[PDB]
RNA sequence: UUAGGAAUAGUUAAUAAUAAUUUAUAAUUUUGAUUAGAUUGUUUUGUUAAUGCUAUUAGAUGGGUGUGGAAAAAUAAAAAAAAUAAUUAAUAUAUAUCAAUAAUAAAUUAAAUUAAUCUAUUAGUCAGAAAUGGAUGCCAGCCGUUGCGGUAAUUUCUAUGCUUUUAAAUAUUAUACAAUUAUCAUAUUA
């Protein structure tokens, strides 16, 4: 970001638009500067802005504690405002503790990911060219330190791999380039419940052609090939995530061959009537949506001639409408949520139960839930700050799993609803008739 | 900055704190790198030079013999016969403490202990103009088994040998 | 960045010929794909939007691809990063 | 819970110092300059001096000199009683003194009382 | 391990431990009883 | 050694950056190694960790290593409130011994989180749960004619003043304590419903006697204490033959309502019918779309009384019971002392003519004078950023607004003025609509955590709320020139603190006689 | 122990010599030294008909403090540590539950560790036919930055079955048939 010093706080004492640090003042003195709207960039070392980054995020959570659902939305709004003021310069190689070619010592999170001899000799130059693609030295004179930390983690995903444990058996690694959200330990368990569900329900349900929506890093696509689904196809609106996922499928051996990745907004194209792509009907459609704190709260209706919902409820109603055009008969949809839509927004009604009871387009075939076992960030957008889930929110979250089928396909799944220990609705018992 | 590191340790070893405090005061004012944070107050501000006292002692006469004596301001001298007997007490007490050897020093100051010097060429480096007397870098800069794997030779024949 | 010198898994220094100077200081395209669009307006009329393209010359399916990019941007799918990366991706001489 | 193996052996049974972590790193040249500049800050020395390696407090010869060189808080005594208080402190308040006062010496301090300020000096000698 | 009961002599000191090892004569007597039962 | 699996490749040696221990020592206030010059008046925030803040570290927090003369800072400690149980001796058992003395601090926190899974009603905790019956037995003492309640309020003012600064000449304390309440009731007569804040001693209903010689205990069974509080608590003489008050150091910050003539609620508001001025170029999406701001209650309209709570005879420890906003007005002596100390250190240490550059952090050889000028300029920028300038009567001083939560400890020095406001909730302001108009029209989501205010010459006392507990301590000593010149913090890393606060200051000849 | 083999030294012995002002034709090394490289060792591993080949993770640590019997001392799920704390049993740890922080990394590889009824058990099998599953373009339109078309391009690699298993490397030569390409090398004489 290139600063405009005329709109800053003190353009007379600080004509550059920011307040340099020099590594002498306390953390709460920097935190008082950031809360008033002053930009902060280091003068000499990266350690001064790294110490100001960790302490301000810790001081902000003490002033705004996460006591309920409305306190996490305010804390995420406050932390996004303050961490944008903590800048670092674009030419970070002129700082002191970037690399030392003689002592092989450096400060930063690159020492967690790379070797000392490998960084200070050859990898400081490769990272210098890695930032130039996404943030050129011409257009940007300063970088947000959250973007500098994400560039160091994405350079690790470019250099070496990123294991998806315990989803992938210790040797299959993905390479998300930049701007592609990877999965943490909390983001893995809705896919860990799905992988155990797909291990047992493949063959009783005869699932062959799987369709994965909003793949991101491709973790939901690679988890289906491990359970035995032969034909998987992924749809991702990010074009750079599509090129990286199909390159990782070549790198991950010869058991990922029928995997396909296309660019689409939510679903495939379905535009040509002469080429007829409608013969490719999927029997299982998977959706693993992302749930951010800003997106879960501001769900409301917009549009006059095309009235549509926004946020997490609007993403679900896009999935709940156009899934019938791509599903075969006797086919199911699989939704992987994480119960934060009901925790961070408890006043609004349940969005998944609003489709089943009111719209009456889908029938609840099965439902599972499992409590959260680990800790970490949840649905982390890459160039923003990290926020780990507190303990009182972690103990009530649950990794959900929703299996729905068509309202027209009641007569095929009618004997599934007749078994003991199942919950048939009142509409599928009237269609069975002994 | 290498000259200030050596010259400070020489004045400390040779029992000169006025010359060492003035060296830290000079390097902080000139902007020498590594010494902009170390700045000492001049506790010898009112005291004259050490050579000027020895010149005055060879040639007010009550203050001439006690010009070398340093006072806090809230201190007063003794009578001239009593203070001169007290100055010989501190003379024989200082040499009594400095004549006792430290038992595990090999007759060396603490500056001399673990102060082996070879130039920068001894540890994987070559000529640079700004490194005048550059101490060779420690062995923790280059670890073995991170440059070459096990049972494979590394191109550092005389690195770890001091 | 990948063609710059790096130590491999065996520790020996390897260097690709891309970061040499002939391939390093290489211009992006060779074909005249640099075109001018003088005006590009998205006007919200009643019940519809109108995307006006005013330009002297256009490429094959350029307008129909820019309309799809603007439609995906209207749903909120791209950012400042992805549009610039797509513009820096350039021409792709491959159908699949 | 002993400091036998945490500090040097000459600091055995050592209490009442300002900070005993100072005297474990004196021999470093950045702290050795700080020790010699502190002796010049305390006065009483004509040459640069460092305290011994196995001593935390000041030596007995040096702390006796700075106690003798210290100017008294009462300067310019007007009354002969106030001259006797300065003789009381040179005799019964010297550094590491051994001799105790005498009740006849208290009678001498009580016989020189002229002004009411002299009674406060005399009764404080009665309390000692 | 030497037991420190609550009814021992308290050391009202902010520079160390809050309870000493000085017993009560009842504690001395019952410790002697336990000593004999271990002596057998 | 450790068993390591052999690999035919090279080994990775990580030097990965951990959480810095100096960072958590500076945040927790337990550093004891930071030499910081240029004493300022900006407040210090300290997050209280588990067993990391005691009297030893709080003494260095009051008097830093740079040679300070007076604790001229407001110290906010997040989550530093302690709760003490009454102690008693056991008559039964093997002998006589006293138990029961324990601190509930740092382990039982205020405002437990309410997360649950199923205009809009949310579940929260706004009041401190441990001291809630102790505030209840104080609030019920003022519950009800009106003149008896007025003389009850006038009889319970701490020291006769209650924190209020009012000019009183040739007047006793018992008439002044009535004149202050009469001035408040004459000032609050025009508004239909207003409020004022006072300092109040503990009433007789909150203290009950226990037979064993004479033991006075609190009604709730819990005592609000600060375990890192240094010095001695304030001794208040009982008037009614002057004896000591049993809990005179524990006072209350009462909010009193006037009459003249755990369920927050959220609502999302909409509107019917240049964004980032700090950024040079234009962006397709704003980097920060929404702002979050603290919502405070309304102050009624305003000669006008001062309405500032000043404790000139004691050091104040505020333990808030609700979310409060404290506006601290700095006295002239603290800013004058900081100015003369900073200018003295600048003219002593920096004798260079500085070259007169354009700004402080300009290109050039960074000498000692340039480092000192840059640190002083950054200190002035911190003072200008975190404060505002208000008007007086003629007067103008720094005002620091501090968000105080339940469970915190706000150390206020003597002579510091402050006004108290109640925080009502939290709003969200989008950055797109706020660029064209005021942020009142740019409100998107508003959470109201305080649904309080009801709507059913002189003024009538309606009700009394306890917003904070005021722990009054004896005034900490101000060092002289010779005491501050010889004050070394390294002599106080273990002991000498109770002698520092019992005796006046420190010894001038401490540890170099 | 080194595919291309040469010098080494706070040095050897004597000694009325702790703490060597002396004496000597001194000491190591072509029977392979010193230095440089690799480097904990170890009938514990694997294989075989094999006295063959191939692996290893017990450990130690002349300047941090002359304290202590001994430096091994800046961190280890027990080795219970001076009153029987507890000694019935199983988990013996998570739960020493919050907190800046990232799986980069470190290990590991099933076969009950209490009882309160009630589910356990890959596939409508694929002899080879299928796969919007990979790789992959070319062309002049009378011919200017108009960006129409052939054209919904054709070929090439494939999983799977089929732990009866198929492709890649190594073991088991403890022997290498001759004549040649090249180096470590005794001239056969009454
Ligand atoms: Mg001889």
């Amino acid at each position: 970001i290139t600063l405009r010093p005329d709109a800053t706080v003190d353009p007379e004492r600080y004509p550059l638009g920011y307040v340099p640090l020099d590594g002498s003042e306390s953390v709460d003195s920097v935190w008082s500067l950031v809360k008033s709207g002053a930009f902060v960039a280091p003068l000499s070392k990266i350690e001064t802005i790294h110490r100001a980054h960790v302490g301000i995020r810790y001081l902000t959570q003490s002033e705004y504690p996460a006591l309920s659902s409305i306190d996490v939305v305010g804390l995420q709004t406050r932390l996004k405002e303050l961490c944008s003021r903590l800048l670092i310069r674009r030419d970070f190689w002129v700082l002191d503790d970037y690399n030392d070619p003689e002592l092989n010592s450096s400060f930063g999170i690159q020492n967690m990911y790379f070797d000392n001899f490998k960084w200070s000799q050859v990898l400081w130059r490769r990272f210098q060219q890695y930032v130039e693609e996404y943030f050129p030295v011409a257009e940007h004179t300063h970088l947000t330190y959250d973007e500098y930390l994400q560039l160091l983690r994405s350079f690790s995903h470019f250099e070496q791999g990123a294991k998806l444990l315990p989803l992938l058996p210790k040797r299959y690694r993905i390479h998300p380039p930049f701007g592609v959200p990877a999965l943490s330990r909390i983001d893995m368990e809705p896919l860990l419940l799905y992988s155990q569900w797909l291990k047992n329900f493949r063959g009783p349900l005869k699932l062959d052609a799987a369709l994965v929506i909003r793949s991101g890093c491709g973790a939901a696509v690679f988890a289906t090939k491990l359970n035995g689904v032969p034909i998987v196809r992924g749809v991702d609106p990010n074009p750079r995530a599509v090129m990286s996922c199909r390159k990782d499928a070549q790198r991950m051996g010869r058991r990922f061959d029928s995997i396909s990745f296309r660019v689409g907004e939510m679903f495939p194209d379905k535009d040509d009537g002469n080429g007829v792509p409608n013969s490719r009907k999927y029997d299982i459609i998977v959706f693993y949506p992302d749930q951010g704190c800003y997106n879960l709260f501001f769900t409301n209706a917009i549009g006059e001639y095309a009235p549509v919902l926004t946020g997490f409820a609007g993403t679900l109603e896009h999935f709940f409408e156009e899934a019938g055009d791509y599903l075969s008969d006797s086919g199911v949809i699989v939704l992987c949520c994480t119960n934060v839509y009901s925790i961070l927004k408890p006043t609004e009604p349940h969005p998944i139960e609003y489709e089943i009871k009111v719209n009456r387009r889908w029938v609840l075939l099965d439902y599972y839930d499992m409590p959260v076992r680990g800790k970490g960030t949840l649905s982390h957008t890459p160039t923003d700050h990290h926020y780990r889930i507190p303990m009182e929110m972690r103990k009530c979250m649950r990794s959900e799993l929703w299996v729905l089928h068509k309202m027209t396909s009641i007569a095929h799944f009618a004997h599934i609803h007749n078994i003991p220990g199942a919950q048939p609705p009142s509409c599928v018992v009237s269609h069975w008739r002994n | 900055p290498t000259m200030v590191k050596f010259y400070h340790d020489c004045l400390v070893r040779n029992n000169r704190p006025r010359e060492a405090s003035s060296l830290m005061r000079l390097a902080a004012e000139r902007g020498v790198h590594g010494y902009e944070d170390k700045w000492e107050a001049d506790v010898y501000k009112g005291r004259p030079l050490d050579s000027e006292v020895m010149n005055e002692s060879e040639g007010q006469a009550s203050s001439l013999a006690f010009a070398s004596l340093m006072l806090r301001g809230d201190q007063r001298p003794l009578p001239e016969n009593l203070q001169a007997l007290l100055e010989e007490e501190t003379t024989r007490n200082i040499e009594a403490e400095r004549s006792v050897p430290v038992p595990f020093s090999a007759g060396l100051h603490a500056t001399e202990i673990n102060s082996v010097f070879r130039p920068r060429v001894y540890r994987q480096l070559w000529y640079k103009w700004q490194h005048i007397a550059n101490r060779y870098r420690p062995t923790a800069a280059l670890k073995r088994r991170q440059l070459a794997p096990r049972d494979s030779p590394t191109g550092i024949p005389g690195f770890y040998r001091i | 960045a990948a063609a710059l010198p790096t130590f491999n898994e065996y520790g020996q220094r390897v260097v690709q010929p891309g970061a040499h100077g002939k391939e390093y200081y290489r211009v992006a395209t060779n074909l005249p794909t640099v075109r001018t669009v003088d005006r590009l307006d998205v006007v919200r009329q009643d019940d519809e939007v109108l995307i006006w393209f005013v330009g002297r010359s256009f490429l094959r399916h350029q307008i129909r691809n820019m309309v799809s990019v603007l439609k995906a941007a209207g749903h909120g799918l791209w950012n400042d990063l992805e549009l610039q990366q797509a513009l820096q991706s350039g021409f792709e001489p491959s159908r699949h | 819970a002993s400091l036998r193996y945490r500090r040097p052996y000459w600091m055995m049974f050592l209490k009442g110092v300002d900070n005993w972590k100072i005297y474990t790193v004196i021999q470093q040249p950045d702290h050795q300059r700080t020790e010699m500049l502190y002796q010049a800050w305390l006065g009483g020395l004509d040459r640069p001096y460092t305290r011994p390696k196995c001593m935390a407090n000041q030596p007995l010869w040096l702390s006796k000199k700075r106690h003798m060189l210290r100017k008294e808080r009462l300067d310019g005594p007007e009354t002969p009683l106030e001259k006797y208080v300065l003789e009381w402190h040179k005799k019964f308040h010297s550094f590491q003194g051994t001799e105790r006062p005498t009740p006849d010496d208290l009678h001498t301090a009580l016989d020189l009382v002229e002004r009411p300020l002299d009674l406060s000096y005399a009764l404080q000698l009665l309390g000692q | 391990r030497q037991i420190r009961p609550y009814y021992n002599l308290p050391s009202k000191s902010e520079h160390g431990r809050k309870m000493t090892g000085f017993l009560t004569p009842y504690r001395h007597w019952m410790w002697k009883q336990n000593e004999l039962w271990r002596n057998v | 050694r450790m068993p390591r699996k052999p690999t035919p490749y090279v080994r990775k040696f990580l030097e990965g950056c951990p959480l810095p221990e100096t960072l958590v020592d500076d945040i927790a206030g337990a550093n004891l190694k930071s030499m910081a010059p240029f004493f300022t008046t900006a407040p210090r925030y300290i997050v209280a960790a588990e067993s990391r803040l005691s009297k030893l570290f709080f003494h260095h927090a009051l008097y830093p290593a740079g040679g300070a003369r007076r604790p001229c800072r407001v110290l906010i400690v997040r989550g530093g409130r302690s709760v003490r149980e009454p102690s008693f001796t056991i008559n039964t058992g093997g002998g006589r011994g006293e138990v029961g003395g324990g601190s509930r601090g740092y382990r039982d926190p205020a405002r437990r989180a309410y997360f649950y899974a199923r205009a809009g009603l949310v579940k929260r905790a706004s009041v401190d749960g441990l001291l809630s019956p102790l505030c209840g037995v104080i609030e019920a003492h003022f519950a009800v004619g009106g003149e008896k309640l007025c003389v009850t309020l006038a009889g319970l003012l701490s020291g006769g003043h209650g924190g209020l600064m009012m000019d009183d000449g040739n007047c006793a304390s018992n008439v002044r304590a009535a004149k202050r309440v009469a001035r408040l009731l004459h000032d609050a007569a025009h508004h239909l419903s207003s409020f004022f804040y006072v300092h109040t001693q503990l009433p007789d209903s909150a203290l009950f006697v226990s037979r064993p010689v004479a033991v006075f205990r609190l009604a709730g069974g819990l005592e609000p204490t600060v375990h890192f509080a240094v010095g001695a608590p304030l001794s208040v003489l009982q008037r009614g033959s002057t004896t000591v008050l049993p809990f005179g150091h524990i006072q209350c910050l009462l909010r009193v309502r006037t009459r003249g003539g755990n369920t927050p609620w959220c609502n999302t508001a909409g509107n019917d019918d240049i964004v980032e001025p700090w950024k040079l170029g234009v962006s397709l999406d704003p980097k920060v779309p929404f702002f979050m701001r603290t919502l405070t209650e309304k102050r009624p309209s305003f000669v006008h009384m001062n309405h500032l709570l000043v404790r000139n005879d004691c050091e104040t420890y505020l333990l808030p019971q609700r979310e409060l906003l404290l506006s601290f007005h700095v006295p002239e002596e603290a800013e004058a002392m900081c100015k003369e100390q900073n200018e003295e250190r600048m003219r002593r240490q920096a004798a260079l003519g500085y070259g007169s550059p354009s700004h402080v952090f300009a290109e050039g050889p960074r000498t000692f004078a340039r480092v000192l000028h840059g640190m002083k300029a950054n200190l002035a920028a911190v003072e200008e950023a975190s404060s505002t300038f208000r008007q007086g009567a003629s007067g103008s001083s720094r005002v620091y607004e501090v968000r105080a939560l339940p469970g915190d400890v706000v150390f206020v020095p003597r002579g510091w003025k402050y006004s108290v406001e109640r925080i009502v909730g939290t709003a969200i302001i989008d950055a797109v609509a706020a660029s064209t108009a005021s942020p009142r029209e740019a409100l998107r989501a508003v959470f109201r955590t305080a649904p309080d205010p009801p709507l059913p010459s002189n003024a009538e006392i309606v009700g009394v709320e306890v917003d904070a507990f005021v722990l009054c301590y004896k005034p900490y000593p101000v060092l002289s020139n010779a005491q501050a010149s010889t004050y070394v913090a390294a002599n106080y890393v273990h002991s000498g603190i109770d002698d520092f606060y019992a005796k006046g200051g420190n010894d001038v000849y401490h540890k170099y006689t």
